[PDB]
């Protein structure tokens, strides 16, 4: 096997020396990040099982109903700002779903890193059970697919619970353009 | 038709202009093809240099030449390496001029030393390293063929191929949206920025390691520089 | 990691210059062939999920019943001809199932590249639901197992719908020697 | 008891027969061991040749020698490289003769140049490349141990080892059902045929690359040629 | 960097020439061990499928119930001895479950190679069906997760049927400290 | 308070003491840095030696030196390589002495030859080899980060990094619970014991191969030996 040289950590720690307050945590990998790096997103069946387990426990579901406002979910999906060293303080962070996914069939600017999500709710018969599954996917994608390329929005603090509820309504609400 | 030639012209003046405590020009700087030899040099960087014992990319080597040959203090350059409103960059200008001296030359980096082999392996590790709050690695966006983020087509950079050849053969480049010529140092800075990572230090080992990795994937690409994007 | 030189494509283009009409298609890889080649048939969980999804939508099921004639299926299984540059026009293509699989327990000439299929229908209590899954398998193996070594017979046009219905009958008919 | 020696003997005659516009034999052809030196040559091919700057297998090398030493036009040989009823192949006879001058010699290809390393890597990529209407690669049938296709045992060729040593140490070979001696060029042609691929061009780069990959897997195998299969 | 796997076998055979009575067999690998070794426990989808199918067939279920004595099961779990060239003749082999797993929440000496099994039975509502699944998991962990690093206790002859029944009772009996 | 220095002292005497039929010391033994040259030697082992055509770890090289320089038969030391109550080990003592001459030196083995590259590959296979009645491989226990077996923390040894660097930079070591200085040969014997494998033959090829694999992962580790554990 190819191996990454040990010197990589030193290279990182000495190449990123201008650090915003607290940002050294951005250089520090958590356990899942580390395994997905070493295995190049292809963990063994055992490793994949371990990842999925560790990630599922971290998901925090809402107290009541999962669906929020699809109108506000549209904004989450369209916004790709937030979290960058260049973003002003107070910048609202987006999910940038459109960066990777087709969502509203009428929106022509969409990426293809991930699967098309057109009619996501409708093809699931608007199931409340499936909405909860979608909530979980957005909250921590790696709970159901080890080393997924999708960001773990809920667990990493990129999206709030309300924002996740809202984007879930963008997928599942029968009056969302996604389902029309 | 290509505003990148304004940088080329300024770089040519800078190359021959006496500066620093020694009051000499950059004309005897060895960029890997022998002291002063410009043709083909960009096409064969990064590379190992015996005098420093390090693998260096173009901008690192230029800073080292400024210091050792000219006695020119590089600290203000490293502080402000990218041009902006009312401020040109000596680094962008020199890089434009030097890269253009490799125009039409095919990219070839030889991993002919243990240092070069090691930096290449470090670059590969950096390319697949997932970190920060979106869990991104370069490979998230550049690890597959024929994908796009919104309406921006993404080149596959993880393996040798046409995508890698075309990308590396077209830097440095005038970026229309920025009204500036930008170098690979800036592209790496911008990539890391969008991965929600802190800014890499200018002329750092991580940037040279990633550059060496990418340039190896780009072997065979015919340089057409400066480009426009 | 060791990676394929870019020159590979150019070596192919210039080493295969006598081409039967249309056989240029044969030199070019589709996306699934490309992923399976570079991962050496071990795709990541994310890549496997994408391949299975892309392949599943390509499957064309028969309008009516799935089972054909087992006697004609026996012929599809035994036939290793067709599709080669030396095969004269009009050559009927077989599935060459025996190349890789045990099928009729009395047939001693069978390969081991694939699993034993002896009693395939009987094991599954001759289920019609399992027959349809088998149709899908023969039509496009990669819809259900990413980077399978089994050729994609239906999608690649190697076998017709009737031949696939016939070979499914060879697997599932209680009168098939496979099941006796 | 081995009809392949009929080919060996005809190749011996050809080696010493003046041909071409220069009207000379092939006796000064360099097959890697020095001009005219036969013993051990086949065991050490494919390899890099400085005069062409290419990595070359035996058949490619024989064609170049005919063209440059002999001034013999090779279009006829390339057009019909494989023998058939009532028509012998100069290429098969020369290969029989030359390979037999390595009988008892252990296979050893050194990857001593960047060109050999690259050709080896191209061979490895071709070996795992899935294509055409059955989706086959070489590795489909030759990537695991102890498998068979119908009742034909399959050698594992993707790792160094006994299977590869025994395969490559036994070509060229008399093929009983064909009543002809065949070379590695014919084996590759027949392999590609069975994968539902177009015929490879005779003495093409693809075949050399694959030959080098396999020969490196076969290192240490003691040649016993011509064989009978 | 590649090697002949026959060379590796040869290296083993010439590096291990002091063999106890009845231990020559220990240098052998079965096909599952061999495949897991060459793939570094990351088999392709196709190989994983073949492993699980070959292993599932080897599982021998008890005649009657699968729960034994939890107190005896506790001993199987705590015992890390047996089968070692330094063990005296007559040494009872254990499962050494604690080497890899948290079990009794009150036991501080446990390993982390495997998942926590705290309250395993209670989590599953003491299901007799789940008890049979755990019997199978302990008998041959690879029947359900290809290349698992958990030993195949039943299939390799490390634990008797009674021992596995006993350790299943340690996991599933309501009175086991595991479930308190 | 480090009893391992008692071994170091005894090995110093042994290095210079005439022995064997040829009645000479080990002073002219080449450990890879030139005959008699001790400093740095342990840091660069295992390695290929031209004079044997073999990759050898320190203990194998010592046994060979003893054979060909001293004419001292090495069968007695192979039978009983590990010290015990009332009996010291010449091997443990020489290894302590020689390893300590690399105290403060960074670990660096180079895969310079085909033989070292092959040995590494054997080592890697041995590390992942699922073996014997519990199916254990080295990677069962040393394949993951931050894990433990009962309350024994396990170093990850399958990838380069701090764990591998710390482990290899701290053997040989005084093992408190055994009241003895032990070498990597003993650690391997101990590991194989716990894997339910038979005892490996002392100075066997298997142990050399695993040692090279591990030492490569530990590249850059600073030796501080003899240690205490
Ligand atoms: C913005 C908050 C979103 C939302 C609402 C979704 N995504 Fe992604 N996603 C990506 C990839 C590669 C996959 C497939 C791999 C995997 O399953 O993990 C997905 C998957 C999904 C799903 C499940 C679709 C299905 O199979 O049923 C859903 C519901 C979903 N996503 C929603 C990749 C990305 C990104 C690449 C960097 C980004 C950004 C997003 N996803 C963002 C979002
Ligand atoms: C990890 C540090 C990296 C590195 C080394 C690179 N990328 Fe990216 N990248 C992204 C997008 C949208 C673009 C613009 C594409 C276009 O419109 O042409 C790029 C561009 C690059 C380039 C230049 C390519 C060219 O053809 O000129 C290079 C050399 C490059 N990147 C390297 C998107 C992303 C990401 C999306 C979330 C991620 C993550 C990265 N890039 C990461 C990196
Ligand atoms: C000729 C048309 C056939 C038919 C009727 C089948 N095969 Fe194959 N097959 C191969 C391999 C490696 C597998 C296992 C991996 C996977 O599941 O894709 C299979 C699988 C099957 C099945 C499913 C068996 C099961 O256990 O569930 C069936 C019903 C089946 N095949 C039928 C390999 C090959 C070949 C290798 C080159 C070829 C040719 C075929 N199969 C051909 C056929
Ligand atoms: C992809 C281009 C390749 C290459 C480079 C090789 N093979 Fe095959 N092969 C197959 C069968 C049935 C045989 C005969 C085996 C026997 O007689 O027992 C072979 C033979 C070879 C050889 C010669 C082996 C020998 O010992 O003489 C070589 C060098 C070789 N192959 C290389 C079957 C297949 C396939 C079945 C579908 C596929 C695909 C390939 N081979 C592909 C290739
Ligand atoms: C001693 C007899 C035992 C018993 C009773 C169990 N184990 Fe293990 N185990 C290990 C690992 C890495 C896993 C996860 C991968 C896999 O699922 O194969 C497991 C799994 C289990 C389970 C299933 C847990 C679940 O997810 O529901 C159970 C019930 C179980 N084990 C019981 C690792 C190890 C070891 C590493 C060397 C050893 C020893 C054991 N297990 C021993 C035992
Ligand atoms: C397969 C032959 C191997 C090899 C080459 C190694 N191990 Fe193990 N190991 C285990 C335990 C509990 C220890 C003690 C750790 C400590 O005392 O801190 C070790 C130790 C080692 C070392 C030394 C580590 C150090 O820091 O000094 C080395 C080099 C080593 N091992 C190599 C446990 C296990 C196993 C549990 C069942 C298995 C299997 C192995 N080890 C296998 C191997």
């Amino acid at each position: 096997s190819a191996v990454d040289p040990a010197r990589v950590d030193a290279v990182v720690k000495t190449s990123f020396t201008k650090l915003p307050e607290g940002w050294e945590s951005r250089l520090q990998q958590d356990e899942t990040q580390r395994i997905c790096s070493v295995t190049r997103n292809n963990p063994s069946p055992e490793q994949a099982a371990a990842i999925m387990k560790a990630e599922e426990v971290r998901i925090k579901f809402p107290a009541g109903p999962v669906l929020g406002s699809w109108k506000d979910g549209a904004k989450v999906a369209q916004n790709g700002r937030g979290g960058q060293f260049s973003d002003p303080p107070g910048t609202v962070s987006g999910g940038n779903c459109y960066a990777c996914h087709q969502l509203d069939p009428k929106e022509v600017s969409y990426g293809t890193l991930g699967p098309s999500l057109v009619g996501y709710g409708r093809e699931r018969n608007f199931s409340a059970e499936d909405a909860k599954i979608a909530f979980a996917k957005v909250y921590d994608a790696q709970a159901s697919l080890a080393c997924s390329s999708m960001p773990r929005f809920g667990v990493n603090g990129v999206l709030t619970e309300q924002q996740i509820k809202d984007v879930v309504a963008y997928l599942f609400d029968p009056e969302s353009p996604v389902n029309k | 038709a290509n505003p990148g030639f304004l940088n080329v012209d300024r770089g040519e003046v800078l190359w021959s202009e006496p500066r620093g405590t020694r009051n000499v020009s950059l004309e005897t700087c060895d960029l890997g093809e022998g002291p002063g030899k410009l043709e083909g040099a960009y096409a064969h960087l990064p590379r190992y240099f015996a005098d420093t014992g390090k693998v260096m990319d173009l901008e690192q080597r230029l800073l080292w030449c400024m210091e050792t040959i000219q006695g020119r203090d590089t600290k203000p350059l490293v502080a402000k390496p990218f041009s902006g409103p009312g401020r040109t960059s000596d680094m962008e200008d020199l890089v434009a001029f030097i890269a253009n001296k490799s125009d039409g030359v095919k990219i070839k980096v030889a991993l002919a030393t243990p240092q070069e082999k090691e930096m290449y392996a470090i670059g590969e590790a950096l390319f697949f390293r997932r970190s920060s709050i979106n869990d991104f690695s370069c490979s998230t966006c550049h690890g597959a063929a024929g994908k796009r983020i919104r309406l921006q087509a993404l080149p596959q950079l993880d393996v040798p191929g046409k995508d890698a050849q075309l990308t590396m053969a077209t830097w440095p480049t005038y970026r229309v949206s920025q009204s500036a010529l930008r170098t690979m140092q800036h592209r790496m800075w911008d990539c890391y920025r969008q991965m929600r990572m802190p800014a890499p230090d200018y002329a750092s080992e991580a940037v040279t390691a990633l550059t060496l990795y990418l340039t190896k994937q780009a072997e065979g690409g015919e340089l057409k520089v400066p480009s426009i994007k």
